DNA sequence: TTTTTATGTACTCGTAGTGTCTGC
DNA sequence: GCAGACACTACGAGTACATA
């Protein structure tokens, strides 16, 4: 079972959410933050034939770097992951699937408040804005019809008013209003088009951003609000 | 004229002043903080004190409320030396088009490991001193750099003179009783709140702590009397065995505190050190010392502890 | 200089942070600093004149303290009883025992033990890490070979012992920069 | 106030000078360092339609090149810089005027006691030969008929007396000698064709360099013979 | 001396086996560890013509570093050496011969037990590897007819049962199956390629990585089992 | 007024060194 | 593209603590 580039470049992306996953069989792979803030699937083509969790999915996306594309991955008679190389072959260890924070199953994300849309362009800018002016912090909210997503720093500005950063993503065409804030670190997404589903109900809410390939669920901030 | 944060639950964070004058602060910390609301400009603060639940984030948040600042609130344990380079150096240059006065709250800067950070702080304000005001809560006061202290205006919390002590005691149990009037609890008994505060002062916090967690079931009867006013983990029993020689108190009790040696032993040598003779006192903390000495070799530790009160019942001397 | 001939004075402090010189801004920062407050002879010398102090917020050596109030034998007998059981007892009550039993003295000093040198501390460290004997042995054999005559030699042979990092164990103070040219050429 | 891509350059350039700068309205933008060692000037194709003053250039500049270069810059309502793209609004905070040194006027440069001139590939070679061999100054002599560029070392050398570096500009013809210094850590030349003018009174003087785009003016270290 | 580049990365290698070096006369220089468990020695192009013992190999070269490769290094008057390079010259102690720890004679390597290459590619790949799964050992041993590197984690794995990594290094064509344990803080070569030696007899035994510029003899851990 | 133990361990912070990715 | 910018790592200074 080889891993392409793409779904190398897709776990290393998810090592940022979970340090490790839980990979079952098939050609799905979904992570979910320790702290569950942050939830993330994708639909993947290398197709996995072998359940087996990795405590540190970092270092085996490293150890898969040092060998080449055509590196082979099975299961170890052992039980550990053997990556075959020409010359060389690599039993990275496999975890106990208890020590390894993962789903047990795919959240079925509820029927979305909001939905609108945002660019791959518009989302690159907005992450080097972030680095730029220093926002850590994001609203996605109604500003004269329009859904906006504004750039908040939490950290000069606690009550989140000083508006650093205003993006326009789409027409909102109901009838509600929302405001809901999202940290910027919570933000693990890569790069991509991403149809924005806001989902909000009392004191629950999530903002699922849907990928080409990968869905990604992320936390709302604790003082959102919303009339949904 | 209660403040209610109806966002938070926990009661310490729900009842928190809002300005100087909802504050418990003494005649003349009260004074000097609303002359400095009523003056416009904060100085450079330091609001200090050893004991948690004073006031002082409280008075910080109220003084940057009252004068309407720009307030920054800052966790001093991340004010950091990038941080001075960066977010704070940032809001001090940023433009005031509003005329709010510009205030960083760094709350709990005592940390040591923060000296660098400090010291450009102190670099800070000789640059930004026009721009921005600051105020820095901290509890262990050798924890901020001394030119700092230099810099800033000192203000000590939680040391109250004794018509202050009382004047803010009767304060507290004023407020005690709006808080439980405004949460649903009928309040049976009077004295059961001025226990509460009297025991729990010049920490407030721990006040309304004690006043959430004591009114479980809504009422405030003899029965959370007996519980406030009587400390469970003392040593009373021990020190009033000691006293009388209570050879069968001593025996009965010293199995109880067999299994926490050290604590008892040092809580024990706290408590009786005021009580006793200065001859007295070398003799108990020479008997005490050699005993806890011994605590690794002795084969019964109860019958250990059993000669260590037998020998403190013995050789002592009340004043 | 200052092309501007009127200006508004800047200060320091100024200068550096409004220019982002974070280079300059350190050194201005580092011009506080002030190691100072010498917390130990401020508790010795109160026991020694049994005057009232707290040390819940200061930091109490017990070994410090007992080595300072014991080069003072009119305080020994106190110093011992706590040599033996102080071990276990807590700081406060370390100093709570040594405050009531200390008697009060006129007692100043230096500490009785060899007064420094940094000529021949070195030279006793050197030998003792040449010749892989302890330092009483290296005392040994620093006086055997002052009287022997060879000690020239020896320091020929091993001053290339000598180097950055070692002269850093014989001493804390600053004055290893001179030692890096004392035996910089013994011959 | 659109700035154009050659304006951004001389911005940036402006930025080694000074971290900040206070541009206002009109087409002159000018800096100073806060030692006042060093001062630009320069006249720019856009117009400046309102007064600011920036704490940080740098990264202003950065956020310009961040978004597209027909980016519709103003200042917003609160009194901060509005930088308007399609979709992208990004709200660049304002100084307050006494964290940035700027000068009031512009410095009026009195009749120049020399005026010779530089090319660009001479000042592209000093530099990098400053670079290569450690010259932290430089210095301007009068030979036996010609004027001569030469390098020091204040680092190694104390007297300023070893050359390591020389050039020639050209010949003077007049009466007067003079060996003026000037420190490297000043040459904020942006490289090209520079008319160098020179004046000192007593104890004192400047280098000015007037370009085809910006002017620079830098200061003379105080142990400089004037002999005028 | 000159002390070319080649030579100066040469001694930088040999500064981590031991602290100094003895520098004898000749195109020769070798050095063991302090305890002996790895040896080194290189067949250097720059020719030495004096004998000189540095207590501080690390420092020498840290002094050489900033001046100019081709500085000329001689012996001084006084005892001591000296690096001389037109504008600088810097004097270096020369410490007694007996202070620093070398071979003081070069170790004849016998006739190899089993002889295979390793190549700079591969070795660099184990190293990487190493680093990676936290390998602390390695055994040579003979697989399936060909000449295996194992890795190991000794902490994790005391009796080295469980292979972390495997490196073929080619077929081995001999008669006799061993498995030379190789501590992998002994490995202190250098990258490049490598003729692996494996000697043994009896309980002594030792591995000899031969490159096209340094000999490293390294000693197998105690519980290497053979046949020869 | 009044010098500053030695060893081992753990944490935090600041900075310099090194390695890798990359945008007008 | 590759100088420049960002991220990871090791080291030193400082602090705190236990033990003898
Ligand atoms: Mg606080």
């Amino acid at each position: 079972m080889k891993l392409s580039k793409d779904t190398t470049a897709l776990l290393k992306n998810f090592a940022t959410i979970n340090s490790g996953i839980m990979l079952k069989s098939g050609q799905f792979i979904m992570t979910r933050a320790v702290n569950g803030t942050t939830y993330a699937e994708a639909n993947i083509s290398d197709v996995i034939d072998f359940d087996v969790a990795i405590y540190d999915l970092n270092g085996f996306l490293g150890i898969l770097s040092l060998v080449n594309d055509d590196a082979e991955i099975s299961q170890s008679e052992d039980g550990n992951i053997k990556i075959a190389d020409a010359r060389s072959t690599i039993f990275w260890p496999a975890a106990d699937p208890s020590t390894v924070v993962a789903p047990n199953k795919p959240i079925p994300f509820p029927v979305a408040s909001a939905v609108t849309e945002i660019k791959a362009e518009d989302l690159q800018q907005l992450l080097r804005v972030s680095r730029g002016l220093q926002i850590d912090t994001i609203a996605i909210t109604v500003k004269e019809g329009k859904i906006v997503i504004n750039g908040f720093n939490k950290v000069e500005d606690s009550a989140l008013t000083r508006v650093k950063y205003s993006l326009t993503l789409g027409d909102y065409d109901g009838e509600n209003t929302f405001n809901f804030i999202i940290n910027m670190a919570n933000m693990k997404m890569q790069p991509g088009n991403y149809k924005l589903l806001l989902w909000a109900k009392g004191k629950q809410g999530a903002a699922k951003f849907e990928g080409e390939h990968a869905n990604y669920v992320v936390a709302l901030e604790a003082d959102s609000t919303h009339d949904f | 004229m209660i403040t209610v944060n109806e966002k938070e639950h926990i009661l310490e964070q729900k009842y928190r002043p809002s300005t100087i004058d909802e504050c418990i602060l003494p005649a003349f910390d009260k004074e000097t903080f609303k002359s400095i609301t009523s003056k416009g400009k904060i100085p450079h603060i330091i609001l200090h004190s050893p004991s948690p639940g004073t006031g002082k984030t409280t008075v910080a948040k109220a003084l940057c409320h009252d004068v309407n600042a720009d307030m920054m609130f800052v966790n001093g344990s991340d004010c950091k030396i990038d941080f001075v380079r960066g977010p704070l150096t940032n809001f001090a240059s940023a433009a005031s088009f509003d005329g709010r006065q510009k205030v960083i709250v760094i709350d709990e800067f005592d940390r040591s490991g923060l000296a660098e950070s400090q010291r450009h702080l102190r670099s800070f304000m000789e640059a930004y001193s026009s721009n921005c005001s600051i105020i820095i809560t901290a509890n262990n006061i050798d924890g901020i750099i001394k030119p700092l202290q230099s810099r800033c205006r000192v203000i000590t919390f939680g040391q109250p003179t004794d018509e202050d002590k009382i004047e803010m005691m009767k304060q507290m149990i004023r407020r005690l009783t709006e808080i439980c009037k405004h949460e649903g609890i009928a309040i049976a008994d009077m004295k059961v709140v001025a226990a509460l505060v009297k025991k729990n002062f010049p920490d407030f916090r721990k006040t309304i702590g004690e006043l959430d967690s004591y009114s479980s079931k809504g009422v405030l009867d003899a029965g959370i009397l007996s519980l406030v006013t009587n400390d469970r983990g003392a040593i009373d029993d021990v020190l009033e065995s000691l006293k009388n020689k209570d050879v069968k108190q001593l025996r009965a009790l010293a199995p109880k505190y067999a299994a926490d040696y050290s604590w008892f032993v040092g809580k024990l040598a706290e408590e009786i050190y005021s009580r006793v003779t200065p001859q007295s006192i070398i003799r108990m903390y020479e008997i005490v010392g050699e005993n806890n000495q011994y605590h690794g070799i002795a084969a019964n530790t109860e019958l250990h502890l059993a000669y260590l009160f037998i020998q403190l019942a013995c050789e002592m001397q009340w004043k | 200089m200052s092309l501007f001939k009127d200006d508004i004075q800047l200060n320091e402090h100024q200068v550096a942070w409004y220019s982002k010189d974070w280079t300059a801004v350190q050194s201005a920062a580092d011009s506080f600093k002030e190691k100072a407050e010498n917390e130990f002879f401020e508790i010795i010398g109160a026991i020694n004149n049994k005057t009232k102090c707290s040390i819940a917020q200061k930091d109490y050596s017990k070994f410090m303290v007992e080595n300072a109030l014991s080069q003072f034998p009119e305080c020994m007998p106190a110093v011992y009883a706590m040599n033996l059981i102080g071990s276990g007892l807590s700081d406060e009550a370390h100093f709570n025992y040594l405050m009531a039993a200390v008697p009060r003295g006129k007692r100043y000093g230096k500490w009785a033990k060899l007064v420094e040198d940094s000529t021949e501390v070195l030279i006793i460290k050197l030998l003792a890490k040449r010749y892989q004997v302890n330092t009483n042995d290296a005392i040994n054999y620093k006086s055997i070979l002052t009287k022997n005559g060879k000690l020239p030699l020896v320091l020929k042979e091993l001053k290339g012992l000598v180097t950055d990092d070692f002269l850093k164990e014989v001493t804390k103070n600053v004055k290893e920069q001179k030692q890096l040219k004392k035996l910089a050429l013994e011959w």
